[PDB]
């Protein structure tokens, strides 16, 4: 059996300094909507992701990781891009990754992909082609639920406005990710009250939505337990929470495996994986 | 201050110097076996 | 035609030998490496 | 082919030069993200300082006290089941075989302050579950024991993380290859404990099993060998742990509205009526609801097991021998597994309904 190589023929007219830009951008990972063994520079970029003639936000992402096909680019020539399937039945033999990610992989972690939820996202951008490309984030499998829940959390007492909670607490305070023994804090030393919230509040508002409701149905079934169809409701609401769930619970796809090596990867920093 | 309170120390510290060593070995001072040269691989980060 | 050179370059190009050893380090593997220079440009006169 | 790993680590919680190979290796997360998950998940009135004394105290009489923080590079990455096994022999229903591996393992290690090693390591898993810190977070399948190298007090340890088990070759003393086994205490086949035993395929499950009431709590994990896939697993772990579940479902955490809709008489006010002046005279028109969900039966309350599936078993019929063989200077009966297939993702499923 042979692997699945893609060859993405990059167009002329490219800037010497997004050439160069695109030499270190290997490593890293990029999606298909189709697999086929000669893809274009604009399956890649974030144009393809564009839902209702405007740009994904962070529940368009995390509905479109799913239904695409993973790629990790491996080397890179001065003419082309050559990248490597993962999650079909393929025997890619080298395969190695780079973390991109603000935490630190262990030898043995499980890593799946994340969109860039909180802060910026390290984007390419290609001015020549009138075109740019988003990386997704590699964290490890243990963080994947930790991560969303603080950054959802987070996003809704920022909503409480209206003295409907009290805005004035410093009792609770620093929202940290520990992992490997380093903190890293989330407010990130500066303020981005705006430009994130706007960009999950969708997210945030399908889970208000959604947890609203659980909490309502089941008073509404059971009275004593501390016109208005009732069972389209338990329908309704099982059918929203099951089909929003699936979305946000996710699976690993690669493995840190190091031989000879470091135990660490560090953020920006090259390792070798297999295939889950 | 200034004041003695009755009491001395004595002080004690360890250095460290780089050295030029000199052996000396007699004939035939040693016994050695050497076995057979054996190989395994496996995948790295570019190749194998 | 040394003046019409915008600049020339020599390579270099130096391999260096290994020590196979067992214990805590990881395995050695052979290093390469590969230089360049570039020349100068001076100049001369005398007049009568 | 199979699929080997390799890491480097110290020794203290594992010595390769005397556990057998084809031995189940553990992984530890950095003891450092403790403190953090305990300092925001530990319910109300209860302490989050035990499980950062009883940290402390451990790590104080294991290795160097010094470099135990954070970017030292060199830690206590692996442990062995056997140790993890023998630092709670007193949970397990065969006190024989957990006693034998017990001493087994106290006086075949260094012996300098190993069975302070032991006690202390139980107590900090034991206050790990008292600020819902469970151990199935900071625990997990590294692999098989397959080669090692050691130097003073430095290890270097070879394992197989993926693929057939006897297909791995090794320099083992007598032959090329090695089986799976473990210890004898920590075998769990639920099969015929649910009256199924029959003949087929199984999976590896690596369960663990905590018990948790005011200061007296108590965790234990076994090797679990079924014919029950991942999904309805933990149907038959409940079935056969149905004491703990009561236990900690109630020792543990130590509105009329579809009927005022049925009538336009009830007091009201449409959506398109929540303006300025109407803030302060609408909380009061409505029906009013007081009461709080707060001291009730939760998730972390009220779990009782947590596994993952590492392993399958793919033949005509599972053929597991016990016999007792020695850890050199201890006999110790260990289980011999024929045929394992490791697997992995380690996503572990929590069990508490």
């Amino acid at each position: 059996a042979m692997p699945f190589e893609i060859e993405v023929l990059l167009p002329g007219e490219l800037s010497p300094a997004e050439t160069s830009a695109l030499q270190k951008c290997e490593g890293k990972i990029i999606t298909f909507s189709t697999l086929r063994h000669r893809a274009s520079l604009v399956d890649i970029a974030l144009s393809s992701y564009y839902i209702n003639g405007a740009p994904p936000d962070t529940l368009s992402l995390l509905e479109a990781y799913r239904m695409r096909f993973a790629a990790v680019i491996t080397r890179v020539i001065p003419g082309k891009l050559l990248a490597h399937a993962i999650g079909v039945g393929t025997p890619t033999p080298g395969l190695f990754i780079q973390n991109t990610s603000p935490v630190d992989l262990c030898n043995g972690d499980y890593i799946c992909l994340l969109p860039p939820v909180f802060g910026s996202a390290d984007s390419i951008r290609l001015d020549s082609v009138g075109l740019e490309i988003v990386f997704p984030l590699t964290i490890p499998q243990t963080l994947m639920r930790e991560i969303i829940a603080k950054v959802v959390a987070r996003a809704v007492e920022r909503t409480a406005a209206g003295a409907q909670i009290l805005p004035h607490e410093v009792l609770r305070g620093a929202d940290v990710i520990c992992y490997n023994g380093r903190r890293y804090e989330l407010e990130t030393n500066l303020q981005h009250r705006d430009g994130s919230d706007a960009a999950i509040r969708t997210l945030v508002l399908n889970l208000m939505f959604s947890i609203n409701e659980g909490c309502l149905l089941l008073l509404a079934l059971i009275p004593t337990l501390l016109r208005f169809p009732i069972y389209e409701t338990i329908s309704s609401w099982i059918s929203t929470s099951s089909r929003l769930g699936d979305t946000l619970g996710t699976r690993a796809i690669l493995r840190v495996c190091v031989f000879d090596g470091p135990s660490t990867v560090h953020p920006g920093d090259r390792t070798a994986v297999i295939q889950v | 201050t200034g004041f003695h309170p009755g009491i001395a120390f004595t002080v004690v510290r360890q250095d460290r110097f780089a050295t030029e060593q000199l052996l000396y070995a007699e004939r035939a001072s040693e016994s050695y076996f050497v076995g057979q040269i054996q190989v395994h691989h496996h995948d790295a980060i570019g190749g194998v | 035609e040394l003046a019409y050179v915008r600049d020339g370059v020599i390579q270099f190009e130096v391999q260096q030998p290994m020590i196979a050893r067992d214990g805590p380090h990881p395995v050695d593997q052979p290093v390469h490496n590969y230089m360049v220079k570039r020349i100068h440009k001076r100049s001369l006169s005398a007049a009568f | 082919t199979t699929q080997l790993i390799q890491q480097v680590s110290l020794t203290d919680f594992f010595r390769p030069d005397i556990e057998h190979a084809g031995s189940i290796v553990l992984i530890l997360r950095h003891p450092s993200d403790m403190i953090g998950e305990a300092n925001t998940l530990t319910q109300a009135g209860r302490d989050p300082d035990v499980l950062l004394e009883g940290l402390r105290n451990l790590f104080n009489a294991c290795t160097a006290p010094w470099t135990v923080g954070e970017g030292g590079g060199l830690r206590a990455y692996v442990t062995s089941l056997s140790f993890i096994a023998a630092c709670r022999a007193e949970e397990y229903t065969d006190k024989q075989a957990a006693d034998a591996n017990r001493t087994a393992i106290v006086s075949a290690y260094g012996c300098s302050r190993m069975e302070t090693r032991l006690i202390r390591f139980s107590e900090c898993l034991r206050a790990m579950v008292q600020c819902h810190v469970f151990p199935h977070r900071f625990i997990s399948f590294f692999g098989s024991l397959l080669e090692y190298t050691i130097q003073d007090n430095l290890c270097n340890i070879t394992a197989v993380a993926k693929g057939p088990q006897e297909a791995a070759r090794t320099d083992k003393t007598s032959t090329r290859r090695v089986t799976a086994n473990i210890p004898a205490c920590v075998f769990w086949d639920v099969d015929k404990d649910l009256h199924l035993s029959a003949d087929g395929l199984k999976h590896v499950f690596l369960v663990f099993v905590y018990t948790q009431r005011r200061q007296r709590e108590g965790v234990r994990l076994h090797l679990a060998l079924s014919q029950l896939n991942e999904q309805c697993f933990g149907r038959g772990i409940g079935f056969l742990l149905g004491r703990i579940r009561a236990e900690n479902a109630a020792w543990g955490t130590e509105l009329p509205l579809v009927q005022l809709s049925n009538d336009p008489t009830s007091p009201r006010c449409s959506i398109g009526e929540i303006t300025g002046v109407n803030w302060n005279l609408a909380r009061q028109r409505l029906y009013q609801w007081t009461g709080d969900f707060r001291g009730l039966p939760t998730q972390l309350s009220c779990m009782y097991a947590a596994y993952t599936l590492i392993g399958t078993i793919p033949s005509e019929s599972v053929r597991y021998t016990r016999r007792m063989e020695r850890f050199g200077g201890y006999n110790v009966p260990t289980i011999w597994l024929e045929g394992v297939v490791w697997g992995g993702t380690n996503t572990w499923n929590e069990c508490y309904y």
